[PDB]
């Protein structure tokens, strides 16, 4: 699953965590057996203005 | 004090049952002895723990 989140909201997408992104955008099952892999895309995914 | 054996057996059984009922109301290190309040106060992971 790929999606572009804010830096402050990377912790939300963990198993058994709550927040706006967790409950309204992408919910992780509490029994999630996987890897949350995130990296910066400031050059690629930020545009002037 | 002639029917001591039967009375003692009855008292032991009643005491064991009462002890079990009282022990139902023991925290065992948890926040509360009632599960509904624990579910209400805590998020699903901590409440589950």
């Amino acid at each position: 699953d790929s999606f572009v989140i804010r830096g402050d909201e990377v912790r939300q997408i963990a198993p058994g965590q709550t927040g706006k992104i967790a409950d309204y955008n992408y919910k992780l099952p509490d029994d999630f057996t996987g890897c949350v892999i995130a990296w910066n895309s400031n050059n690629l995914d930020s545009k002037v203005g | 004090s002639a029917l001591g054996k039967l009375q003692d057996v009855v008292n032991q059984n009643a005491q064991a049952l009462n002890t079990l009922v009282k022990q139902l109301s023991s925290n065992f290190g948890a926040i509360s002895s009632v599960l509904n309040d624990i579910l209400s106060r805590l998020d699903p992971p901590e409440a589950e723990v």
